[PDB]
RNA sequence: AAAAUGGAGA
RNA sequence: GGGGACGGGUGAAACAGGAUGAUCCCGCCGAGACCGCCGGCCGCGCAGGCGCCUGCCAAGACCGCCUCUGUCAAUCAAGGGCGAAGGCCGGGGGCUAGAAGGCGAUCAGACACCACCGUAUUCCCGGCCGUAAACGGUGCCGCCCCGCGGCCGGCGCGCGCGUCCCGCCGGCCGCCCAGGGAAACCGGGAGGCUCCGGGCUCUGGGGGGAGUAUGGCCGCAAGGCUGAAACUUGAAGGCAUU
């Protein structure tokens, strides 16, 4: 419940070593993602460097406590930018669906529609978001299999670029991650592509950054603490 | 007209004097008469440009590395040579870079390069052919043509000499740490002979 | 496979045949 | 005309001399030294080599350091793109 | 003497396919004459379920469900027993046996 | 597609002129629509057809590519640097915007 | 570390191939309730009390 | 206040590694394998090899202060096997009648997006 | 894991 | 960067890895191939063949039509155009597998099978080769059929409008009724035929010798393509029953 190196001797190789707190942005509510080790600076190692650029991987469940329906396959991978207090403050880098989910969604019958995106974020970081979503048989189709016409997944290639488009070209990764948290802009899609044809699992697979600005200082301050601003 | 390999001439405007400065570089396959070569530290990797190798990203194809800083020119400047810089390592403000034979040589970031292969290449493929293709290519360079093997020599003057039928005598293997007369046989080979190729 | 094994046997009968016809002429 | 059946018409100014690998090898590498290919700038075919390495565009006027025995090696036509992508992804 | 109509084979209208290597011979096979059957596995064995079941520390977990396909070659399906030759009555029956619809890698 | 597709309608009813200093000559007094120029136009044509652009307001954007290329969708083999549309036949949807 | 007393709940079937092992499902006789197949050799009956065991060791019922 | 770590542990034709380690995973609270348990070839990756390679080293993390942790189960995966291992599930079992205690599981196979040549030849292996 | 013959002719 | 002695490999073993710290665990990166599950009695295409995302260019087949053309048709020597892999000829490239070649370990030999390296190759471009169990072991264009169901392409049919039914279907097919077949089996034919005669190219004539010899042609070569005999000797073979 504490740092375990501050008490506890530890072994040989880690008889030298710390614990330092990790602290997620406001977005996650259970801000805390626990305590990450690094070894007390010795003027070999910069105890604050190693802590500065280190990614953590956190599941939604563990990264806000909620329903384990949308946790367990929406993963949030964090990585810190700056460290301050003795204390990791991490910065979003990627997420990633579950190899558990990904597997249930594959069924035979359908034929999945996989379509990678690039979004320009108003911050610099450029984002490549990439979405997948499958068939599912008609409700009184005569025939077992669904697979949909040509014409159709024509237009629903070109229907899930659109709606990602209006969605996330002008959004900066603050109000990003509060959009792929609530899975209000996964549901937005499934209502303007549902119209053009029954589609399920509308779901993007993984965000990651390809490019983020240098300087996210002012990130950093808006994630961690500057809800109280913006919604 | 010793070297096969492109030479170009750039002029800059001097920093002090009125009049601009003349610069030869070895030419990087790319460039065109009037091409505005942007130099500096924060010049762009557009092809043409010299810029501190730190600052240039990991993988790129460079000719005209420096071994230290400021050394104006010194590793890959040979026609179709090209350098690549591995990683831009900041452990030590040293990049790695793989030189053009393949070893694997750091410099410090502060060195300096030009993004491009050297121009010139194939130029070995063609066979030169007649062999006045050789007078006229080493007519440029050093007397070093034509060649006399050693066991046509008579012995006075060559170390492989030369027996009653022309046999070298002994092991081309010589020894690295042999007086320099001795030194006419392979020098220190480490394995001699074809193998495998040459990829192991 | 005995057929392969016949016929690439039978191709080195026919060149052996090539080199025999030439040089001997 | 095809005065001379067999492929080595460019090389058939050697005659039986040089063997058959290096006057077929030359074949290929003296026809592209001769080529004219398309200087960037003019867009029209009239480059030729002034002298190994260097190939200039009559039209177009301008030299462009090619390759020794075509405008575009074919090594360096790929790291134009690299130095591309890097550059892109730089900004 | 054709053996089969099908030749071991689902090509119609078709010439050539894509080839996939058994996970037990390495034999390249055909996509047409590899088994391909899908099976469903819980990651964790069924045996120590309940004591990581015990172990829930957030709430609401359920077992991670991994979903594979396996795709012997035809030699490593017999000698592995995924399938039986049958008889000339047992050839066009067009179903697995032993019922099973439990979900798990071993029919238990 | 729509703009090879414009190329054309513009050759068989559009008055097109071809060649940088006609469109020159168009644009000084008015009479200019839009004016397609190639990538490999010489730097100075991009920089003073700017200028004349932005004084005339004549919306100019440049070519997918290669001035051979400009010249083969106009349907002539010599090649077009700069194309001037005047009187553009059906529509001038291509110009960006 | 002490071999754990056990309650043979039921015996399962003979196995090994030579028939001699006969694998019995079994249960803890002290213990949270653990219960798992274990491997037997010689003769076993059901409510029979097992104090040969490690407990870490397990067997299966696939034969 | 609470604290845990991801086991990241491995499964193994030839042998099973259990390398508990923490958050991002640079750091490594303790590292195991099979091999150091046992004395024969064939049972270095054998079932009971995980079993008695967990729990001597449980008090490791346990003393280093991760009492729990995340078990990401790996099986040779890439080119071959796919399934887990032999040794893979054993190793769960034994940490877990230990105190360690398991918030979520996840399997980290590196499937591959249409893969390299499969290893072998085009008849595979002839044993 | 290895694991090779079986003279002719009723 | 962390950490701490084993790692590889198997059927067991060993060959080579590793306290200059391997395996392992994460980040960062560099090329090069590959396009996973979805992925099919699915579809496409003259066949060989066809699976990354974005676009772009020329089509193809299809169905529907009160759209002209008016026999422009079928099969086709000669003549062309393609054609998997492997091979070759020069470059480029080289991630994995890997003809050779090396090892270890097997067995009286292990030349091999199996482990571990590893060159040519594989990938791309520009040419040559022109062959495969290139097989549906079944040339093409027609006609007439016996019913029961799928899958894909349109296009109609009424129906409380649901990928609802029902046809027109062009193709993908499964089982199969007579009929045929030495049989096996085919029956959207291999049937309508000893009651043996729509059209048109190809091919065969016991098993060897022999795809050999000899010419010609082709290829850079490897090889291709064309193609006998002297002599042998009684079966070779086909599908089925125990």
């Amino acid at each position: 419940g504490k740092k375990k190196i501050t008490q506890r001797k530890n072994p040989d190789p880690y008889l030298k070593k710390e614990w330092y707190p990790v602290i997620a942005p406001a977005h996650f509510k259970s801000r805390h993602i626990g305590q990450t080790p690094v070894t007390k600076t010795a003027g070999l190692r910069v105890a604050t460097d190693v802590i500065n650029h280190r990614v953590y991987e956190v599941n939604l469940g563990d990264l806000n406590p909620g329903a384990e329906d949308l946790n367990g396959n929406t993963k949030f991978y964090l990585q810190t930018q700056l460290v301050s207090d003795g204390k990791c403050l991490t910065n979003f880098h990627g997420m990633d669906i579950t190899r558990h989910k990904y597997g249930s969604l594959f069924r035979k019958g359908c034929d999945c529609i996989d379509v990678f995106m690039d979004i320009p974020t108003t911050d610099g970081y450029l984002l490549r978001v990439f979405v997948i979503a499958f068939t599912d048989r008609f409700r009184f189709q005569r025939r077992k299999n669904c697979h949909v016409k040509g014409r159709v997944i024509r237009m629903m290639r070109a229907g899930i670029y659109e709606t990602l488009h209006n969605e996330l070209g002008k959004v900066s990764i603050p109000v990003l991650v509060t959009k792929l948290s609530n899975f209000e802009v996964n549901a937005k899609l499934t209502e303007a592509l549902q119209k053009i044809t029954m589609c399920r699992d509308v779901m993007i697979r993984r965000v990651k950054v390809v490019k983020r600005p240098r300087n996210t200082m002012e990130l950093l301050s808006t994630m961690h603490d500057s809800n109280q601003v913006r919604n | 007209r010793g070297r096969g390999a492109p030479l170009a001439r750039v002029q800059f405007p001097n920093m002090r004097g009125e009049g601009r400065v003349n610069e030869l570089f070895i030419a990087p396959e790319g460039m065109y008469t009037g091409q505005e070569v942007f130099s500096g530290n924060k010049a762009t990797l557009h092809i043409g440009n010299i810029l501190p190798v730190g600052n240039i990203p990991e993988g790129t194809y460079v000719c005209n590395v420096e071994e230290k800083p400021m050394d104006r020119g010194c590793l890959a400047r040979a026609s179709g040579t090209y350098c690549l810089v591995v990683a831009h390592n900041m452990e030590t403000n040293k990049t790695r870079i793989r030189l053009p034979s393949g070893q694997k040589k750091l410099i410090s970031s502060k060195a300096r390069a030009m993004i491009g292969l050297v121009a010139g290449g194939g130029r070995t493929d063609k066979p030169l052919l007649k062999a006045g293709n050789a007078y006229h290519k080493y007519k440029a360079k050093r007397n070093c043509w034509p060649v006399v093997r050693g066991v046509a020599m008579n012995p006075v003057d060559h170390p492989h000499g030369g027996g009653n039928h022309q046999h070298i005598g002994v092991s081309s293997c010589v020894p690295r740490n042999a007086v320099p007369g001795q030194k006419v046989g392979l020098i220190a080979a480490r394995r001699t002979g074809c193998s495998g190729g040459k990829r192991r | 496979m005995r057929a392969k094994w016949a016929k690439k046997r039978m191709r080195k009968l026919k060149r052996k045949r090539r080199h025999m016809k030439a040089r001997s002429k | 005309m095809a005065k001379r059946t067999k492929k080595v018409g460019l090389t058939g100014k050697y005659g039986t001399r040089y063997g058959r690998a290096a006057r077929k090898q030359l074949l290929k590498i003296e026809t592209s030294q001769k080529a004219k290919y398309t200087c960037p700038f003019c867009a029209k075919d009239k480059v030729r080599r002034t002298a190994c390495g260097i190939w200039t565009c009559r039209s177009c006027s301008k030299t462009m350091a090619g390759g020794a025995y075509s405008l575009h090696t074919e090594p360096a036509n790929a790291a134009r793109a690299t130095i591309r992508r890097l550059r892109l992804a730089r900004e | 003497p054709v053996k089969r109509r099908n030749n071991g084979r689902s090509k119609y209208n078709c010439g050539h396919t894509n080839i996939v290597r058994c996970q037990n011979c390495h034999r390249c096979v055909p996509k047409d004459k590899v088994i391909k059957r899908f099976t469903i596995r819980n990651i964790v064995d069924n045996t120590i379920a309940d004591d990581v079941l015990n172990a829930c520390v957030i709430q609401g977990f359920a077992i991670p469900k991994l979903y594979n396909k396996v795709q012997y070659c035809v030699s490593c399906s017999i000698h592995n027993h995924i399938v039986r030759v049958r008889s000339r009555e047992d050839r066009k029956i067009r179903t697995p046996p032993k019922r099973f619809p439990r979900n798990s890698s071993q029919k238990k | 597609d729509s703009i090879s597709l414009t190329l054309t309608l513009v050759v068989k009813s559009g008055k097109y002129t071809l060649g940088t200093d006609q469109a020159i000559r168009n644009i000084r007094d008015g009479k200019a629509q839009l004016v397609f120029m190639a990538n490999n136009c010489p730097p100075l044509v991009k920089s003073q057809v700017d200028y004349l652009c932005h004084l005339s307001k004549t919306p100019v954007r440049v070519f997918a590519g290669s001035s051979r290329e400009l010249g083969i969708a106009v349907g002539r083999q010599f090649n077009v640097s700069i194309m001037t549309i005047l009187e553009a036949g059906d529509a001038d949807l291509t110009s960006i915007l | 570390p002490e071999p754990i007393n056990a309650r043979v709940i039921e015996v399962l079937g003979r196995t090994s191939s030579r028939g001699g092992i006969t694998q019995v499902k079994v249960e803890f006789m002290t213990g949270e309730k653990r219960q798992i197949i274990r491997n037997v050799i010689g003769p076993v009956r059901k409510d029979d009390i097992l104090v040969l065991m490690e407990s870490e060791r397990e067997a299966r019922r696939l034969r | 206040s609470e604290a845990f770590a991801v086991c990241h542990i491995y499964a193994g034709k030839n042998d099973t590694f259990i390398h508990v380690t923490d958050l991002s995973g640079r750091e490594t609270i303790g590292r195991v394998s099979g091999g150091m348990k046992v004395k024969r070839h064939c049972d270095e990756p054998s079932a009971y090899a995980a079993m008695q390679a967990t729990q001597d080293l449980i008090e490791i993390i346990t003393d280093r202060g991760i009492t729990a942790v995340h078990i990401k189960i790996r099986a040779d995966g890439g080119t071959g096997k796919r399934v887990y291992g032999g040794g893979s599930a054993a190793g769960i079992r034994a940490l877990v009648r230990g105190g360690i205690k398991i918030g979520r599981i996840e399997d980290s196979t590196p499937i591959p997006t249409d893969r390299t040549r499969h290893k072998g030849g085009r008849r595979g292996r002839r044993l």
